[PDB]
């Protein structure tokens, strides 16, 4: 492999290099915030309407109570992560109907009222580029009750007792938070994150940002149209990159795919014998008498309980990772969006 | 559920509701013939273990509970199924193998053992299912001068495959000299005759062994026991018994293109998704009956005793497993709380943008966005 | 009888069990035929052919020269022999265990520019027959594609077979079966449309 | 051991997800090393005057 | 004759994969970062590298921390002597004291100890008659041998699951430490930090 292009900067004790021009670069940073909230029914997953299996399962103590408590804690923690990341503004600001900001063009990141959902162009591209499944949201049992030969995987996941809960904050509310933050930032600068919003023209706000990074404001005031043109070209380059390339959202794709693979493995673990003679509980109860049937049901119960505990442990580890990423995203929001940051490569 | 007397304000998932089955249906093929177990367990003589007969039994109403009245045996030694549960479920084909051995080798009639009978006379497979019956026959096959009508094979080049015979009588090559059909030095006959006498011990007495080998239901069922059929019902949550396959679900028409040789349809997690009816050649679907989860929404017990019930993931024109309020949400639907056209902060979260709270201006539980 | 050697060209899969599956990839270990195998072509214008855990048979003669098959350890006597001789007027699967008759069985369906792809298996005393007819254009060699075989007849014989011989100008392909794991793709209608041989090349090992 | 392998095949897909977890850890370690060290776009060099 | 623990770890099926980046490439990356932060200031972290004299770069650092640059320019020899003495002192401290790299020593020791425990777990009976599998296959029949084999499989599978869970938790901790190290490399090396005790 190659580490990079070799360079040798000409250094002497009386020579300096000073820039004479500049570029404005817009970059894209993608961070996961929350994942799929799941709930597992032990009796439906292990036994599935069998009183003998329920009576054998009742002797194993309180494994399922702490499993349900852990999954409930993860499901609450996902909503806490989403609220912590997005709900940072106190009032829902809205953009004034005039759309001039000193030559800067925010028409294609701000929402438009034509669509039923108030989502912008880049937001719609990001919502379409991620292949997020319906995940059994809108009445999955009613959908699976239909006479369709194409049996869905979500049908088996629902029928085995694994339910996917919907989030507290919908996409319309998330887009409303995003629109409020965007309108507040554009119309007031950093003053809306430290009290009441104070209006300021956008050219003078950009002069404040230039004075913050260390360049005098006459540089902006003598290059305003050039800086606006460079910003518009950069935003258009972001839209062209997001329209062409589909591999940028691999983090959110992995967030979907890991939960899909975990639920698929948890469903597929029900077809294993686990040392018994059959993987069908009713077949065992029909073939065998009471004592030997109880032996085989105990073996199946132990195997399915091991599979459920493995799933819960992996969900806890992934929830910790997602919580760390959501805390990083909340810090990035509070520092990059609500103010100006002097931290290098942040 | 919380194992306490005081419940604070919040939402708690409690249990699972599930609609109960109403009736039960049993479906069996219409068979009236009676296969003769009587002619297998009553015979003047049984064949030798090197030449054991094999009787194939199909198209029968197999009454197993009468088998104890034909032969005086203790243990109806089954390996795959239960001896008392043979009258409910049913099979494809039955095979009956009858022979006579001595009492030292009756322990050798078992799946996966090494010896003389299990190596050179009668080998059972490792995945064998069925039952073995053995009973003493010292008053039938023993003679005071010596009963030599029973023989067994003790010399062979290789061990026997499961469920096969070897009745060829050729002189065993025990050395390097060719036998050429003449016994003598290093050339022994493969069949050695039993020497049964009534004055022997209990371990040398002759025993009659009958092995019933069963085949599981993968083919169309030919032999099934005496269980009466029931008229077919549809579109209701019913307990069904299809050829010994017991399940609980609702039956509908299936548009699946079943092949004529296929009887069952399988899911990903090994669940019978579809079944072919034995009486009429029809394909039926299996769908599990209605279920879900129930959540209780309450304020603190020091405040009030009013609760609301959220049914998760179900459309609620089907609630049955105050009571005049039903509001349809995205996370199931809500019973006991009224919807208002207002907006406050979220007190108790419910689902996609809907929260619940306790309000004073009569006090009641309201649900809002 | 002249003997030529040719290529299998991924032909000869069958439904492994009598259950239904739709849109599910399923892996099965069974007595299958390996892909791109060395199938052997015979032209008859004659020793006993070897038998080793199932034989795949293909033919193109439509005037029914190939009538039946004779199995066993020896040819005529001194062992346990089989006789599955069939003719063209009525389709009979008359099976004799004369060498002292101990197994007789008769049934109708064995036979109905056509390939009569047959697979014969002998596992644990159970003899299974798989049969499928297929149309063909450009009848030289073997076609490229997938056409699954279906179960026809089961028999409880309970012997060894180590030699087999066809009953007869004729041309037929004989392929040998090995224990092998396949990855079959069930369609929406339950039809086997594609299969991957799990021990062919590292790409198919990665697929499996 | 062929018999132990045959009784190991009946326990499901535990070892596939064990291999997946170990492969994820092994990829993540090199991702950590890359994201810590490889932050400069080019390779610089000190001039021979010191 | 002296069998190491690594030989038993390989013979029992626990191997170790090499990292993608070797120590030469890590040293080349470190040398590139050092050459940039010596000869170009912080500008290489914000685009192209711009050369600058080191005295003026120290003047910019002093003006950043809040001391007027004449203090630097009138005390250049004293500041250079102090920096050289501090470099020699930390070199002698790393030459003498060996208890400073305990974090990396623990990183090595944990992954040695986990594999040692995993190999040591194979000698247990888990309620069977013998820990050796071939002893049970040679001694017992099929059904009872399958019972003892099932007990041994359950015990070894539980041990492997425990090892994998511990490795996942340690991977999460190592990832958090690596994220902190990446932040420190971005903010200390490529610029100047105004954060107290960072
Ligand atoms: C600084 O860079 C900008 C763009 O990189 C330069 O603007 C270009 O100027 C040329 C000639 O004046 C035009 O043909 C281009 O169309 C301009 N580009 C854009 C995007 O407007 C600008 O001239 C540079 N400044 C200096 C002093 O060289
Ligand atoms: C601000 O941005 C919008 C959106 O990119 C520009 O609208 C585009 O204008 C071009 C040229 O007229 C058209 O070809 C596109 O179809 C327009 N797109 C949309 C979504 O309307 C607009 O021209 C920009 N400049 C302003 C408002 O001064
Ligand atoms: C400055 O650089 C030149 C060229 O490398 C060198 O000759 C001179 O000695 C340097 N100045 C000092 C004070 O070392
Ligand atoms: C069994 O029932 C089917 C359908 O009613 C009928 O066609 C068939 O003749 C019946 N068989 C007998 C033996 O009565
Ligand atoms: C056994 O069955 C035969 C059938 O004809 C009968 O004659 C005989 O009496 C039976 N044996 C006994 C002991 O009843
Ligand atoms: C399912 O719920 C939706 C939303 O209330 C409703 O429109 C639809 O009619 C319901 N389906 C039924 C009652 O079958
Ligand atoms: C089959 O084997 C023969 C052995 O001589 C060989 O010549 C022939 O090329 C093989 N066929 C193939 C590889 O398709
Ligand atoms: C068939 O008989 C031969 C005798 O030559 C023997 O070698 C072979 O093992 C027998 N078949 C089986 C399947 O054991
Ligand atoms: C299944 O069969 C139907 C009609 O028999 C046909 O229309 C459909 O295309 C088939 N599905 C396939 C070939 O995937």
């Amino acid at each position: 492999m190659s580490l990079g292009a070799e360079n040798s900067v000409a250094y002497s004790n009386n020579s300096i290099a000073i820039p004479t021009n500049f570029t404005i670069s817009v970059t894209t940073e993608i961070l996961p915030v929350s994942m799929t909230k799941t709930s597992v029914d032990c009796t439906m997953y292990i036994c599935g309407d069998s009183t003998e299996c329920s009576n054998l399962l009742l002797q194993y103590g309180s494994f399922c109570t702490q499993l349900k408590r852990a999954l409930t804690g993860i499901a609450v923690e996902q909503d806490k992560n989403t609220q912590e990341v997005f709900a940072q503004v106190k009032q829902i600001y809205k953009t004034p109907p005039i759309k001039y900001f000193g030559g800067f063009n925010f028409s294609q990141i701000l929402p438009d009222p034509s669509k039923p959902s108030k989502r912008s162009f880049i937001e719609d591209l990001l919502f379409n580029k991620v292949t997020l499944a319906d995940a059994g949201f809108i009445k999955q049992y009613g959908d699976c009750l239909g006479d369709i030969a194409a049996r869905d995987l979500i049908c088996a996941q629902k029928f085995n007792g694994l339910t996917v809960l919907p989030p507290l904050l919908t996409d319309e509310m998330i887009a409303q938070y995003t629109s409020a933050l965007l309108a507040g930032t554009i119309t007031s600068g950093w003053t809306f994150g430290a009290g009441a919003a104070l209006q300021i023209p956008f050219a003078m706000q950009m002069a404040y940002r230039f004075n913050g990074i260390g360049v005098t404001q006459n540089v902006l005031y003598e290059n305003q149209k050039l800086i606006a043109n460079q910003f518009n070209s950069a935003i258009g380059k972001i839209q062209d990159s997001l329209s062409s390339t589909a591999s940028a959202l691999g983090k959110l794709q992995d967030v979907v795919n890991h939960n899909a693979q975990a639920l698929n493995t948890l469903v597929k673990q029900l077809s294993s014998k686990f040392g018994a003679i059959s993987s069908v509980l009713n077949d065992i109860l029909s073939r065998l008498d009471k004592v030997e049937a109880e032996v085989q049901i105990d073996r199946l119960i132990t195997g399915r309980l091991q599979s459920l505990q493995t799933y819960v442990t992996q969900q806890l580890i992934r929830a910790a990772e997602i919580r760390a990423s959501a805390n990083l995203a909340a810090t990035k929001m509070s520092e990059c969006v609500l103010g100006q940051s002097k931290r290098v490569d942040f | 559920t919380l194992k306490s007397f005081t419940v604070e304000k919040g939402i708690y998932q409690t249990s699972n509701f599930r609609v109960q089955p109403t009736e039960s249906i049993v479906r069996f093929p219409n068979i009236t013939n009676l296969c003769p177990f009587h002619e297998v367990f009553n015979a003047t003589t049984f064949a030798s273990v090197y030449a054991w007969n094999r009787k194939r039994i199909s198209n029968c109403v197999a009454d197993y509970s009468v088998i104890y009245n034909f032969a005086p045996f203790f243990a109806f030694k089954c390996y795959g199924v239960s001896p008392t549960k043979l009258n409910d479920l049913c099979f494809t084909n039955v095979y009956a193998d009858s022979f006579v051995i001595r009492g030292n080798e009756v322990s050798q009639i078992a799946p996966g053992q090494t010896g003389n009978i299990a190596d050179y006379n009668y080998k059972l497979p490792d995945d064998f299912t069925g039952c073995v019956i053995a009973w003493n026959s010292n008053k039938l096959d023993s003679k005071p001068s010596g009963n030599y009508n029973y023989l067994y094979r003790l010399f062979r080049k290789s061990k026997l495959k499961p469920f096969e015979r070897d009745i060829s009588t050729e002189i065993y090559q025990a050395g390097n000299r060719p036998c050429n059909g003449v016994a003598g030095p290093n050339c022994y006959s493969p069949l050695q005759s039993y020497g049964f006498r009534p004055t022997y011990g209990v371990g040398h007495q002759p025993y009659r062994v009958v092995v019933l080998s069963f085949e599981l239901l993968h083919a169309p069922a030919t032999v099934c026991g005496p269980k009466k059929s029931t008229n077919l019902v549809k579109n209701k949550c019913v307990n069904f018994n299809f050829n010994g396959l017991t399940g609980t679900g609702v039956l509908t028409e299936s548009n699946k293109k079943f092949l004529p040789f296929q009887q069952f349809g399988r899911d990903i997690a090994d669940t019978t998704d579809a079944v072919r009816d034995p009486q009429t050649l029809e394909i039926l679907d299996i769908t599990p009956c209605s279920f879900g989860g129930v959540s209780v929404i309450t304020p603190g017990t020091n405040t009030s005793n009013q609760v609301a019930v959220l049914y998760q993931g179900v459309n609620c024109t089907e609630v049955p497993v105050t009571g005049s309020n039903v509001f349809q949400t995205r996370a199931g639907c809500l019973i006991g709380a009224e919807y208002v056209n207002n907006s406050y902060e979220c007190d108790i979260p419910i689902g996609a943008g809907i929260c619940a709270s306790y309000q004073t201006q009569s006090q009641s539980i309201i649900a809002y966005t | 009888r002249t003997q030529s050697y040719t290529n299998s060209f991924t032909r000869g899969v069958y439904y492994p069990d009598k259950v239904f599956r739709s849109s599910v990839l399923h892996s099965t270990q069974d007595l299958f035929l390996p892909f791109f195998s060395n199938v052997t072509w015979f032209h008859a214008i004659n020793p006993a052919l070897p038998f080793n855990d199932g034989v795949y048979f293909a033919s193109t003669e439509k005037s029914n020269i190939i009538r039946g098959w004779i199995f066993g350890t020896t040819l005529d006597s001194k062992t346990q022999s089989l006789l599955i001789v069939n003719n063209a007027t009525n389709v009979v699967i008359k099976v004799c265990e004369f060498q002292n008759c101990t197994f007789e069985y008769v049934s109708q369906p064995f036979l109905m520019k056509n390939l009569r792809e047959f697979v014969f298996k002998n596992i644990d005393g159970y003899f299974k027959i798989y049969s499928k007819h297929t149309p063909i254009n450009l009848e030289r060699d073997l076609p490229q594609g997938f056409s699954a075989l279906e179960p026809l007849v089961d028999l409880p014989i309970g012997i060894n077979i180590t030699r087999f011989q066809t009953l007869l100008a004729a041309a037929y392909y004989v392929g040998y079966l090995q224990p092998r794991t396949f990855l079959l793709k069930y369609n929406e209608n339950g039809t086997i449309t594609d299969a991957v041989d799990c021990a062919l090349d590292p790409l198919s090992e990665t697929k499996c």
